[PDB]
């Protein structure tokens, strides 16, 4: 069960959590109350998982598009800010964290991906994705390369594909049409294309990740890369001079990258919600909260409007905004979930050809299929599910289902 | 009360049919499901389904949950699946039996419907030629 008398919060690993650690000894230099900031593996994955058996975290720390997921499975509680509380924070951060008329969380910070370029190899960095073979062509004759950005997490390539059309689902007079998924339509394809284009004429590796692009734009292998807020901190740590821009356009449309409130939930089943909200509005919602977690790596924008005035002069955070605002606002509907997987296989397959773009974005927009009954379950059921068939080229998988069951169970409870 | 047999005959092994006949989210048919209780000398499995299917879908404006029961369990080829409509009204049962027959596969089914009754007949002997395209389609893209 979870723990009586102290807060254990839970953050990304890619995140500030030193930083969020320096306000949680403030709060326990003031009250005595132990704070213990984690960055568990696929925490995404795992908050669901815990959360679902009463255990985990106090707090937890993810983009609000995971959080209607986590809200229908019953794993957050509501959250009751003051209307004082409220005026503080942006009201479309706030917009971002209710879930069926409630608050769900705490918004943070607004996050988006933004052009990432090192001001010595390229100067001027390129305004079109058109432009990026030729860059690379004339940085390969010197042995460097033009772009380097992470392809195993579909975050950082969807703003290639959504550029000329590419979509989750529809959206119409307030409603998301869950039955109309838009990433097999000519503009997704487009995208996709590009990326597996840039691929088959060496222009990029299928197998770049995050560390791995990360490691050569520090050391100045790559002349640009894409990242978000939160990646500036270990590029200021290398010697690179570096830019951070508006994204290229594609087939002359502005990239739209799917933008995350970063946002704190509380745990429904935690026995400690006043003390989490105390934390989180009294300490992590102020400017010197904020500062600390932005020292150790960026928020991006932050929601609170005070602190959010003095970051917005960082000509870093203008490009941000820029990028936000020619993107989107992710959904926070359950079903993302699923889709964000459906398209994680389909953008891997294609780039390293195991599938066509056709064939990958076709098999895709079926995968986006919501996939459970348990809202934050569908993970935990991907895993289980994929085992059960291997399973069947025997007619083992045990200690996924109990965690699949569990959460599903739990959801079960409110229907028959 | 309304009844259906079919059999529908698959030309493919019955272990790619029965493979195939786990799975749904295919592109025929929306619904969502997952298998909440297997235990297996047999295999038996039980699944949820939330199935959607407009004065009809005033009387249903919340969805609609199926239940299935299926096993697996005799050395013989064979599964049986059972579902049941969860609701305040009237009852639908639907029973396969997929085993291959003269190796190629072939299925028996069976919706018993219970109060109109035509419109709730038709649309379920449709999902039914829904599901085999549905298998013959999860066998492509497995
Ligand atoms: O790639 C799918 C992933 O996209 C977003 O995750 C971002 C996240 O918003 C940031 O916190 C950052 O760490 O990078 C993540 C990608 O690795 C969604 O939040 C997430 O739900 C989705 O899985």
């Amino acid at each position: 069960k979870i723990e009586e008398g102290k807060l254990v919060i839970w953050i990304n690993g890619d995140k500030g959590y030193n930083g969020l650690a320096e306000v949680g000894k403030k709060f326990e230099k003031d009250t005595g109350i132990k704070v213990t900031v984690e960055h568990p593996d696929k925490l995404e994955e795992k908050f669901p998982q815990v959360a679902a058996t009463g255990d985990g975290p106090d707090i937890i720390f993810w983009a609000h598009d995971r959080f209607g997921g986590y809200a229908q499975s019953g794993l957050l509680a509501e959250i009751t800010p003051a209307a004082a509380f409220q005026d503080k924070l942006y009201p479309f951060t706030w917009d971002a964290v209710r879930y069926n008329g409630k608050l769900i969380a705490y918004p943070i910070a607004v996050e988006a991906l933004s052009l990432i370029y090192n001001k010595d190899l390229l100067p001027n960095p390129p305004k079109t994705w058109e432009e990026i073979p030729a860059l690379d062509k004339e940085l390969k004759a010197k042995g460097k390369s033009a772009l380097m950005f992470n392809l195993q997490e579909p975050y950082f390539t969807w703003p290639l594909i959504a550029a000329d059309g590419g979509y989750a689902f529809k959206y119409a007079a307030g409603k998301y049409d869950i039955k109309d998924v838009g990433v097999d339509n000519a503009g997704a394809k487009a995208g996709l294309t590009f990326l597996v284009d840039l691929i088959k004429n060496k222009h990029m590796n299928a197998d770049t990740d995050y560390s791995i692009a990360e490691a050569a734009f520090n050391k100045g292998e790559t002349a640009m890369t894409i990242n978000g807020p939160w990646a500036w901190s270990n590029i200021d740590t290398s010697a690179v001079n570096y830019g951070v821009t508006v994204l290229p356009t594609f087939k002359g449309q502005p990239s739209k990258p799917f933008v995350g409130v970063l946002s704190a939930g509380i745990n429904a089943a935690s026995p400690n919600k006043e003390l989490a909200k105390e934390f989180l509005e009294n300490y992590l919602l102020t400017d010197e909260g904020l500062e600390a977690v932005n020292k150790d790596k960026p928020l991006g924008a932050v929601a609170l409007k005070s602190y959010e005035e003095e970051l917005a002069k960082d000509p870093r955070i203008a490009a941000t905004m820029e990028n936000a605002q020619k993107g989107e606002i992710m959904p926070n509907i359950p079903q993302m979930s699923a889709f964000w997987y459906a398209v994680r296989t389909a953008v891997i397959n294609a780039a390293s050809g195991r599938q066509t773009v056709d064939a990958a974005l076709a098999a895709a927009q079926t995968n986006a299929a919501a996939n459970s009954v348990g809202e934050a379950c569908t993970d935990m059921k991907r895993e289980y599910d994929q085992c059960f068939n291997r399973w069947f080229a025997e007619k083992p998988c045990t200690d996924l289902f109990k965690r699949y069951q569990q959460c599903v169970q739990k959801a079960i409870k409110e229907k028959e | 009360m309304k009844i259906w047999s079919s059999e529908h005959v698959f030309g493919h092994p019955w272990d790619t049919v029965i493979q195939a006949a786990m799975r749904k989210y295919p592109n025929p048919m929306n619904p969502s499901v997952l298998g909440v209780d297997v235990l297996q000398g047999r295999l038996h499995s039980l699944r949820l389904l939330s199935t959607e299917w407009r004065a009809i879908l005033g009387t249903s404006r919340t969805l609609t949950y199926i239940r299935e029961h299926s096993v697996v369990d005799p050395v013989e080829k064979k599964m049986e699946l059972c579902s049941t409509n969860i609701t305040l009204t009237n009852l639908v049962s639907v029973n396969e039996r997929l085993v291959y027959t003269p190796e190629m596969t072939v299925l028996t089914q069976e919706a018993i419907i219970t109060v109109l009754e035509s419109l709730m007949a038709n649309t379920i002997s449709s999902n039914a030629k829904k599901g085999w395209a549905a298998i013959e389609w999860i066998i492509e893209h497995s």
